[PDB]
RNA sequence: GGUACACGAAAAACCUUACCUAGACUUGACAUCCUUGGCAAAGUUAUGGAAACAUAAUGCCGAGUGACAGGU
RNA sequence: UUGUCUAGCGAGACUGCUAAUGCAAAUUGGAGGAAGGAAGGGAUGACGUCAAAUCAUCAUGCCCCUUAUGUCUAGGGCUGCAAACGUGCUACAAUGGCCAAUACAAACAGUCGCCAGCUUGUAAAAGUGAGCAAAUCUGUAAAGUUGGUCUCAGUUCGGAUUGAGGGCUGCAAUUCGUCCUCAUGAAGUCGGAAUCACUAGUAAUCGCGAAUCAGCUAUGUCGCGGUGAAUACGUUCUCG
């Protein structure tokens, strides 16, 4: 995780631009705290800033988060699985057709020269 | 081709009792809704009266009278070359086309809320220095070179 | 006594009864204003084109009551009722209020669409 | 994935793997689930699935067990990006 | 009373057919007993089916059939089995059946 | 084949899922109709001659 | 392309082959089903019965079936040789334990019926008999037999490779737009040595003045 | 092309299904033309088996032989 | 805040009347009505045309197979993959995004079912418990309004992909069902060339039911209902 505040709003969106907690996570915070965000201002208390870290990280760390995220990724990677096999090669692996789609995956585009006269 | 068919009319205005804010109405009306265009009506209206406060109508026809258009655009051929002239329009449909064209540009703005952007197109057309007396101008203007065929028109 | 009146519009109905007693009445329905029933909006001068243009309210009751639709519909479904109550006490005025076209409701429902329809008129977009 | 069995088996399984585990010495079993997913005792072993074309026989890993024994294995076969 | 709450419901699949049921039976069973309650008219239980028609490509070349039910019902409190006696006189056609509790 | 996808349509399996609805004259699983067990085609060309009592062509 | 006539006054003129109902999906398929084979019985089994039409009626699990012909000469059978013959087949068809029984009938006008008029001409093209000859003795015989102007199709071989001719005859009026004209309509595919021949007749009963109500 | 491309196909995880491969399968899975049977046809379960499927009783009823059917 | 409503029988618009101009036919206004000049719509496709489509609905003339293109189940496949088309969806936004409260239907279906409701749950649902073989029982209608926030920017926009967990059916969800909770947050600033559909309840937009099916990423199909515009000058061109 890391130190992040919105420019000049409310506290609960600072949570917001953190990874790991998205908004859901973030009401789940202050739902627990019982700290609401006060009107477009990101100063009432001193303490917070720690406070709600300690209940951030008692649900788990951000890069932690995704450090683990990452070890399960290649836990498919390193022994035969064909969902880590599909995820490892830039290719999707749920229900999703793949002949006119996953470009998000795949860059912008690659096209080239087809032969439709046959 | 289509014989003859005339088109519908408007009712008057319950509160304002008048046909060019029925065509405002239904210009700037979207997605079939008249509350949420009826709104922006109401505040229109309310900041015009706000802002360098005068009469909502007073206003409201200065604008329509400055936005009055001359000649508008049909194309001819000779089958393999497209030529524009301008031709004579009724009233009902310039004011329409010029109600439309204040929409537009009304809608192409930047600022944040659309009362205020709204009634600055508004005061700025009243003032002949919005953008929707440029292109009256640039239709008035054309003619010094189409009047080959705004002489005879077929 | 009451007069009874009936209005239908967008396959919605409503029955009217108005009186001719000492009290000039208050436009109700739903067992609520239409302030609150209808939308709080335009609608409040629509409803009462008529008799605001015409035997201003001061002698009669509202008691309306609607079945169906939406709230425009039931708007003119309400007009209608006034109308019918007002042609059936007054029908001397027949003359001076058909020119306004205050008359029946002109049919205008949503179609009964069919196959390869989108709107019961929208095309299924005709293709090379 | 049931949610009321932690991995359903067809429970044909448990007749090859009560013989296999007791023989515990003979790795390739001659069966095939698509569908059969290993607890943590049916663990350590090489299955030889039919592929519908060919009876591929793979080694199971010993630390994620809990997915489709047919998904540890290419279902069909596939080729490169299309340029011919 | 003799029989309370006779509560005969009838069905077919035809309006005019249904008429022609409802005035029979509703008229067969004046002349022996009282107190009979006017046949309720009843909402129709419309199907419309829409059927591809082609064997082959097409969506649009679709026709659609029709297929509507209908039903009456007959409230009877106070009564006496003359009425059961007269419901062997006139069969009711094939076409409608009867409901009964 | 097609006559004997009608044979094994009308035998008994053993799960209760096996089951795949068609006509029995003249039945096609593609674009089935197990309103009345009947089939697309089947029903159109009986509806032309009548032979269903309460068929009707859709009136609005 | 076009679509017979029969259905375009089915529902509001025409009579029902079938009057009953019964609980939706779930016994109503099962009784159409046998009932609808129970009716393509006869016209299959027999070609020189000239059957008018069948007609079931079923009462609440109460099954029976009216046969209608034009002569049941051959259809009632010496000392019922025919009857016994239809009670067993019946019995074949549709269960066992139901009530199985009918009568056998002519209808008024049994000549303006297109189903025997078809059955004819089929007989004439699996006979290999000439089809000129066909045409004609049925055109002579639908004038002289008494009714308004009738219409008849062929389509298929005609004793002749690279099948593109079909023949068409029409007297009087057939108007296939129209609400009541009460016009019976019949089709009918003949087996010949080269294929199939099938063929349309349309068959004027004539249309009756101010039809209010089903017949 | 108009007159295919939210199509046939209003449901491709068994079926859907024609197909790649496994196991079996032969007057025939199913039905009909002969003659003998008027009560045993399913299902049942340890048996091997991924799976058809055989050994154990149970519970239009039925054998052989020929006459062939079926082909998405 | 009871005879609206469901639906049978009918009545009712027929150039019926008049001014108007015409040999006639037929023409525009006015009275009236619920509606005036095919009241509005569906349903009703002549001969042919392209031998267009289906010998895989069916029947089916050829030829061929037959201890085999016949049978039975496992499993795989009809879903892949540089691409492009054809069609949706939904964004690129303060008419909006999210939050609380609040206005209102039609039809339509429901018997191994429709599921009122209770309790357990952030949730898929579960245990449970009434009416409905159906005008009595069932299926938050939303857009809207009262506001509150977001404060004008790659945003509480957009929600893709992927990941973790939970949920249901189904012998089973890997191939190739799907729902929800939580995690991330993809391109993206209105789309050149060209186009497609549309004459008022129209387009656009918002929600409900039915369908095949055990269930289903059907955004699709079939309809139902709500809000509800613009332009029609005109036929030189463009398609028939």
């Amino acid at each position: 995780l890391g130190i992040d505040i919105p420019n000049q709003k409310r506290i609960e969106i600072a949570l917001t631009y953190i990874f790991g907690i998205g908004l859901s996570r973030s009401q789940a915070i202050l739902k627990q705290a019982n700290i609401n965000p006060d009107k477009r201002v990101k100063d009432l208390t001193e303490e917070e800033f720690v406070a709600i870290r300690n209940v951030a990280s008692a649900y788990k760390i951000e890069g932690d988060l995704r450090r683990e995220i990452a070890l399960n990724i290649k836990h498919l990677s390193e022994i035969g699985a064909w969902r880590g096999l599909r995820h490892r090669k830039n290719l999707p692996v749920r229900g999703q057709r793949t002949r006119t789609n996953a470009r998000t995956r795949k860059g912008p585009r690659k096209t080239v020269a087809n032969k439709k006269i046959e | 081709r289509k014989n003859r068919a005339p088109k519908r009319t408007v009712l008057p205005d319950p509160v304002f009792n008048n046909t060019l804010v029925t065509r405002i109405i239904n210009v700037i009306m979207e997605d079939g809704k008249k509350g949420l265009a009826q709104r922006i009506l109401y505040g229109a209206f309310d900041l015009i009266e706000q802002r360098t406060k005068e009469k909502p109508l007073t206003v409201f026809e200065r604008a329509v009278g400055n936005v009055m258009p001359r000649l508008e655009l049909r194309v001819r051929r000779i089958a393999g070359s497209n030529y524009q002239v301008p031709t004579e329009v009724p009233q009902d449909r310039k004011i329409a086309l010029a109600l439309r064209w204040i929409a537009m540009f009304a809608r192409k703005r930047h600022e944040k809320t659309m009362l205020e952007k709204i009634a600055n197109e508004i005061i700025d057309a009243s003032n002949n220095t919005g953008a929707a007396i440029k292109k009256k101008d640039d239709t008035h203007k054309m003619a010094e070179a189409n009047k080959a065929f705004a002489h005879m028109r077929w | 006594q009451s007069y009874y009146g009936l209005g239908r519009r967008k396959s919605s109905s409503a029955k009217v009864y108005l009186t001719p007693t000492q009290d000039k009445g208050k436009i109700t329905v739903n067992r609520r204003d239409p302030s609150e029933y209808f939308p709080n909006k335009l609608v409040i001068q629509d409803m009462e084109q008529p008799l605001d243009l015409t035997d201003l309210k001061k002698n009669f009751d509202i008691n309306v009551v609607v079945k169906g639709g939406g709230f425009t519909g039931q708007a003119g479904a309400i007009r209608l009722g006034i109308v019918r109550a007002l042609l059936q006490f007054n029908p001397e005025l027949k003359k001076i209020l058909k020119s306004k076209k205050l008359t029946t409701r002109d049919k205008r429902v949503k179609e009964r669409k069919k196959f390869g329809l989108y709107g019961a008129r929208r095309a299924p977009q005709f293709t090379k | 994935r049931s949610a009321k069995k932690g991995a359903f088996v067809d429970a044909h399984l448990l007749k090859k793997v009560i013989d296999m585990n007791k023989q515990e010495k003979k790795r390739p079993i001659k069966t095939w689930s698509r569908r059969s997913t290993i607890f943590p005792e049916f663990v350590g072993n090489t299955f030889a699935v039919h592929n519908g074309k060919t009876f591929i026989n793979v080694y199971v890993t010993d630390d994620m067990v809990g997915h489709k024994l047919g998904e540890f294995s290419p279902t069909r076969n596939f080729k490169q990006h299309t340029a011919n | 009373v003799k029989y309370p709450e006779l509560k005969i419901k009838l069905e077919s699949y035809d309006s005019t057919l249904l008429d022609l049921t409802t005035k029979k039976i509703v008229e067969v069973v004046k002349g022996v007993d009282v107190k009979i309650k006017g046949p309720l008219p009843l909402p129709t239980k419309k199907e419309v089916i829409t059927i591809i028609r082609s064997p082959h490509v097409d969506k649009a070349s679709r026709e659609q059939f029709e297929k509507n039910r209908h039903k009456r019902l007959m409230i009877l409190v106070d009564v006496n089995q003359g009425a059961i006696d007269s419901l062997k006189r006139i069969k009711i056609p094939v076409g409608v059946t009867l409901r009964f509790s | 084949a097609k006559k004997s996808l009608k044979v094994k349509q009308t035998r008994i399996p053993k799960f209760a899922v096996r089951a795949y609805t068609r006509c029995q004259r003249c039945g096609r699983a593609r674009a089935v109709l197990s309103h009345f067990g009947v089939c697309r085609l089947c029903f159109r060309e009986l509806a032309y001659a009548g032979a269903i009592p309460g068929v009707k062509k859709a009136s609005w | 392309q076009k679509v017979n006539s029969n259905g375009l006054r089915f529902g509001i003129n025409k009579n029902w082959i079938s009057r009953w109902t019964a609980n939706s999906h779930a016994q109503t398929a099962k009784w159409l089903i046998e009932d609808e084979k129970i009716r393509n019985l006869f016209f299959v089994n027999y070609r020189n019965a000239q059957v008018s039409n069948v007609e079931i009626e079923r009462t609440q699990a109460t099954v029976d079936v009216f046969v209608y012909a034009a002569q049941p000469a051959f259809l009632i059978g010496s000392e019922n040789k025919n009857i016994q013959k239809i009670t067993k087949q019946i019995k074949q068809i549709i269960g066992r334990t139901t009530n199985l029984d009918l009568t056998i009938n002519e209808i008024g006008s049994p000549m303006l019926s297109a189903r025997i008029i078809a059955r004819d001409l089929a007989n004439a093209i699996e006979a290999r008999v000439p089809l000129r000859t066909a045409m004609r003795q049925s055109l002579i015989k639908v004038l002289k037999a008494g009714a308004n102007g009738i219409k008849v199709l062929v389509s298929g071989r005609l004793n002749g490779a690279e099948i593109a001719r079909d023949k068409m005859y029409i007297e009087g009026n057939m108007p296939l737009s129209t609400l009541r004209a009460d016009i019976d309509y019949a089709l009918e595919k003949a087996q010949t040595t080269y294929g199939v021949i099938g063929v349309k007749v349309w068959i004027n009963r004539g249309m009756i003045y101010t039809k209010g109500l089903n017949r």
